[PDB]
């Protein structure tokens, strides 16, 4: 049985020797940020990638004043997602993109983002949205032949904001569209909601490179909510 | 044409599940007392087993 | 099993009036959120209008915002969509689709390619 | 050409569905309410085992009943020894999306899947004094969702894609490709003769698959949702089912029927995973509330409740000996039952 | 020497305080007791935070059993209890020990819990894993330890003291010093129970919020309200422990320093020095129902557990 | 109440109906 003894104290080094490199594990997973990155065909995902990178799932891993960053978009899967969709769950926060110009397929796009923001596993996560393509939008809307009220009957009575930044170089046509569009967008995330997660939209072009810095200001907002709700402090 | 085959495909697995010979359940549910009747003294989980053979406690 | 069958669908003279009738058997009705799919030629599938599930919220698409009424029948457990001042814009085949899970408030995957839950539609021509 | 072959699809149907009733003679309720009640059988905890970082997935007791073997999404395979709560074989994955993981029959073969749309295989006995994969076997077209051995040289697989295969390791293709179900499939489990088995699918139906002609042959329905547990009786003529409509239910191979269901009302949130016992007297699911049930098979009543999880259950399994069941849950914990 | 007049204590004063203690007491029982069921009732709730809210609960709770009843026994009858007997000795040898240790509690979990919410808030982390780390356990179980270290002094110096005034003779219990650290401590005692329990506290808690307050004040629209609001609260805190501890260290303060033995109308000056005293032990009390208090009007997911 | 004269009785007497502290 001495054989036996040394045995099970070898046996209890092995436990020891896996428990010490699960902690080295344990100390690097949980000082990085993953994202998924949900978006349609229309709109423009590799551009983004690219900004966020010259810094079946494909991986972009970047690091904005020593913090670092993982994210992820699937491509390889079928058309339904009803089911890998659960696999995030401890995502510290979604990104959306839309497509602020082709008004065909701008409903659909909603829609999605409405089953984003009312779920079970996904009711705790914050969103971080994105407008792309404003130049097409502010030509094709400064060239006419085209009415938003065709497909947004509520857009001829809209009131222009009764704050904003509008640059220098900007017509209220311009402006009164990019904002309806956004609110349109808004309205959704302040029907529901017991003030567990919020959203941060901004508005980018395709020749853009300040799309970093967005997120290191969000991620920041979303952790300090989050821990202020655990310390009893509003 | 793959959807003529698919469609003939599928009626004809429906035809195979209809032509079957199927005993009624009432010898299935005889057969499932039986197995539970010769086989419950050995499940220790079904009844609370002595304090000395359980090798959890 | 789970059966929907449409009932409806025919030509259409221009400023018409019909009404698409979907019913469906084999589960609680009480207890699904249901809504409507369209197709026109030449494109995908497209959303129209949704009810929910005690027949309290409902919601339509920009483009038919002041022409269509959706609405259902729990008792007779039917869905209806009925359909006023109509457009030659519209000629295309209608599905009575089906959110998958119970008691919830939100449904992914009612426009597929394949979905299993989806009636096998009308055809309407204007 | 469509038209006729509806209308005769819809002819083939009623033809099921009268030589379906025609089998009918009598409810299993009545004529199993002569036997005496099984009595409680409440259950305790035991040793707890700890040491994962994120939620858990799957679940393999063994064959001799004293190992077993989880997966985690840190990309984390751990291997237990439940008698004296240690750790023997830890392994990292290649890929951090792992959603099914199982133990060969023979204790030697460790089966990993995932996200990837490949399966891995760990081969537990080395030369080399660590554990290295030797074989991945790829071909899907989506999300694999189980890996149950027959042998050391068959796996059969699916996936979800709308397809499940029979693999050979030597080889590393598909030698027979079961196809058919128009939806997405998720949990499969053998047969104690080691010759059919079934498969569970989102299309609503379950059905019954052969190896060695490959064909389909039969198919069940009843579940009106999402079917997401399966498993297997002792004697290979029987078969529960759990699907997303908090329902579970019961098939019987030879009468091609569904014999009882167990319901509730209190019981809104659906199954996950189930298992059977030893003598085919206790049959154990998980649900969604943060708690297991362990149901009676021949009756239609509930004597016992597992509780102790925080978050969603996931892992359940009995023993080959019907000494204890494992249970894990998302949040990073196993729990073991005698 | 004799004084011409005697110093006294009102009645109308004595029913007044006693009425003001009884209202109090209540207060004071209840919601610190409704607080602590939450925590250990809840399976789910226990955590990090919950700790120091428990422990410093449990310290002001030892503190409001303790101080009201005897200090309101002196009001209404002048004899220390059962003085005849041992167990006045042993009440005499006891309580003052015990007071100290629950105030120490208080204002040491006080300090934690201060220390905390700023890595809390500016720390590039989500605290997490429900259940207790080792550092918050190893601080509740020194706070308590050194609390109740810091206070033998007070434990073991209290005696009874004979002497004949007016004629009659009493039994007093007071801290009569027979060893040099004992000496020590009866010439060096106001200043010290006036500094290590006002002036540290008060930093500590000053700094800490400061510097919480300037990175969490300083989208940003929605959130400016919530981090207007949490500012002010925790602000709001400080300046109501100062406002309700400080007259009954400067009744102290000005009975140890101004008051002399030569003077002959010092009777009226002891007068004054007696009343303010009682104000301050109900002011102190103050500090025992407030910050339970706060929590109802802050988090609003405190309000439903108070409310079930 | 502590004050180091027994012999100033009018300090005594304070020190008799005062709180503990």
């Amino acid at each position: 049985t001495e054989d036996q003894r040394n045995e099970e104290k070898a046996q209890r080094e092995a436990n020891k020797k896996i428990e010490k490199q699960l902690q080295k594990d344990k100390q690097v997973y949980r000082a990085t940020h993953r994202l998924l990155l949900l978006g349609a065909d229309n709109s423009g995902k590799s551009t983004i990638v690219k900004q966020m990178r010259i810094l079946g799932i494909f991986e972009t891993k970047f690091q904005v004043d020593k913090v670092n960053f993982h994210m992820f978009d699937v491509g390889g899967q079928r058309d339904e997602r009803r089911k890998w969709i659960q696999c995030f769950n401890d995502v510290t926060a979604i990104i959306f993109v839309v497509d602020s110009s082709d008004y065909n397929r701008l409903q659909e796009a909603l829609n999605l983002f409405k089953s984003i923001w009312n779920n079970r596993w996904l009711r705790t996560i914050s969103v971080i949205l994105f407008l792309n393509k404003q130049d097409l939008l502010a030509e094709k809307v400064l060239a006419g032949k085209s009415k938003i009220e065709d497909y947004f009957p509520e857009f001829a009575r809209y009131t222009t904001p009764e704050d904003a930044t509008p640059e220098p170089g900007e017509d209220p046509r311009v402006t009164r569209a990019k904002y309806f569009i956004r609110d349109e967008f808004l309205r959704i995330s302040t029907a529901s909601g017991d003030g567990r997660h919020y959203c941060y939209p901004h508005f980018t072009c395709a020749v853009d490179t300040e799309n970093a810095r967005r997120i290191f200001n969000d991620c920041k907002d979303i952790i300090l909510q989050m821990n202020l709700r655990e310390y009893n402090l509003v | 044409t793959a959807s003529i085959a698919q469609a003939r495909k599928l009626v004809e697995q429906l035809k195979m599940e209809a032509n079957i010979d199927r005993i009624k359940v009432s010898k299935a549910a005889a057969d499932l007392m039986a197995y539970c009747e010769a086989h419950a003294k050995e499940d220790p989980l079904l009844t609370p087993v002595p304090a000395s053979e359980n090798p959890f406690r | 099993q789970v059966q929907l069958q449409e009932s409806g669908g025919g030509l259409v003279q221009p400023g018409g009036s019909l009404r698409l009738s979907c019913a469906a058997s084999g589960f609680t009705f009480s207890n699904y959120k249901m809504n409507w799919v369209r197709q026109a030629p030449g494109k995908g599938l497209e959303w129209v209008s949704d009810i929910s599930q005690s027949g309290a919220s409902i919601s339509y698409t920009g483009s038919v915002k002041g022409r269509f009424t959706i609405s259902r029948d729990n008792a007779k457990n039917t869905l209806y969509l009925q359909m006023n001042s109509l457009k030659p814009e519209d000629t295309a085949v209608y599905y009575c689709a089906r959110c998958p899970a119970p008691f919830t408030r939100d449904c992914f995957d009612v426009t597929s390619t394949t979905y299993a839950y989806r009636g096998q539609g009308t055809q309407v021509t204007v | 050409e469509l038209d006729q072959l509806r209308q005769e699809a819809e002819q083939l149907k009623n033809q099921i569905r009268d030589a379906r009733k025609a089998c009918a003679d009598a409810t299993l309720s009545q004529i199993t309410n002569n036997i005496d009640p099984v009595g409680r059988i409440q259950m305790r905890t035991r040793r707890t085992l700890r040491g994962h970082l994120a939620k858990i997935y799957a679940m393999h007791w063994g064959t001799d009943s004293r190992l077993l073997v989880s997966a985690s999404q840190d990309g984390k395979l751990i291997i237990w020894d439940s008698y004296t709560t240690n750790k023997v074989h830890a392994i990292p994955l290649r890929s951090s999306w792992v959603m099914t993981c199982a133990y060969a029959p023979s204790g030697n073969y460790v089966a990993c899947g995932g996200l990837d749309n490949i399966c891995s295989i760990y081969n537990l006995k080395t030369r080399e004094g660590n554990v290295r994969v030797s074989r991945e076997l790829a071909g899907h077209t989506g999300y694999l969702s189980c890996c149950r051995f027959l042998d050391d040289n068959q796996i059969v697989t699916s996936s979800g894609d709308t397809t499940c295969a029979l693999w050979d390791i030597e080889t590393g293709q598909q030698t027979t490709t079961f196809t058919g179900h128009t939806g997405d499939v998720m949990s499969l489990s053998l047969a104690p003769d080691t010759r059919l088995f079934v498969s569970g699918a989102c299309d609503a139906s379950a059905k019954l698959w052969d190896v060695r002609e490959g064909m389909c042959r039969q198919t069940f329905t009843g579940h009106e949702s999402d079917i997401n547990a399966i498993c297997f009786f002792p004697n290979g003529n029987a078969f529960a089912t759990g699907s997303d409509d908090a329902t579970c239910r019961l098939f019987d191979l030879r009468a091609d029927q569904e014999l009882m269901t167990y319901s509730h009302d209190n019981i809104i949130c659906g199954i996950t995973s189930v298992s059977f016992s030893k003598s085919g007297r206790l049959l154990l699911a998980g649900y969604d509330d943060f708690n297991c049930n362990v149901w009676d098979a021949l009756k239609a009543d509930r004597a016992g409740v597992l509780a102790g999880h925080d978050n969603r259950v996931s892992c359940l399994g009995v023993t080959d000996d019907g000494m204890a069941v494992a249970t894990g849950s998302w949040d990073s914990f196993l729990k073991i039952w005698n | 020497n004799y004084c011409p007049q005697q110093t006294k204590i009102t009645s109308a004063f004595k029913y007044i305080n006693t009425v003001i203690s009884c209202t109090i007491f209540i207060v004071g029982m209840v919601g610190n007791a409704t607080l602590l069921r939450i925590i250990y009732q809840n399976k789910c709730m226990r955590n990090g935070p919950n700790a120091l809210i428990a422990s410093l609960a449990l310290g002001d709770l030892i503190y409001v059993v303790i101080d009201l009843p005897i200090n309101v026994f002196k009001l209404l009858a002048g004899r220390w209890p059962f003085d005849h007997n041992d167990f006045g000795v042993f009440l005499c040898k006891l309580f003052p020990f015990l007071q100290k240790s629950s105030v120490g509690i208080t204002v040491l979990n006080l300090c934690a819990l201060s220390v905390d919410r700023y890595r809390a808030v500016a720390s590039w982390s989500r605290v997490q894993g429900i259940g207790i780390p080792l550092v918050t356990a190893i601080e509740i179980v020194s706070i308590w330890i050194l609390s109740f270290i810091l206070a033998i002094p007070e434990a073991i110096g209290f005696v009874m003291v004979p002497f004949e005034y007016r004629g009659e003779q009493h039994k007093t219990c007071m801290l009569n010093a027979t060893s040099k650290f004992m000496e020590f401590y009866q010439d060096v005692k106001d200043w010290w129970l006036f500094g290590f329990y006002f002036c540290m506290p008060l930093v500590c808690t000053a700094i800490f919020y400061t510097l919480m307050t300037c990175e969490m004040l300083n989208a940003l629209s929605e959130h400016l309200k919530q981090r207007r609001e949490v500012a002010k609260t925790v602000f709001c805190l400080v300046v109501i422990f100062a406002l309700c501890w400080f007259p009954l260290h400067l009744s102290r303060i000005l009975k140890k320093t101004v008051y002399n033995e030569m003077d002959k109308n010092r009777c009226e000056l002891l007068s004054f020095l007696l009343l303010m005293d009682y104000i301050g032990i109900n002011l102190a009390t103050m500090n025992s129902c407030i910050n339970p208090i706060a929590l109802y009007f802050v988090s609003k997911k405190f309000k439903n557990c108070f409310q079930s | 109440c502590s004050c180091s004269s027994l012999m100033d009785k009018e300090c005594v007497y304070f020190c008799h109906l005062d709180i503990i502290w």
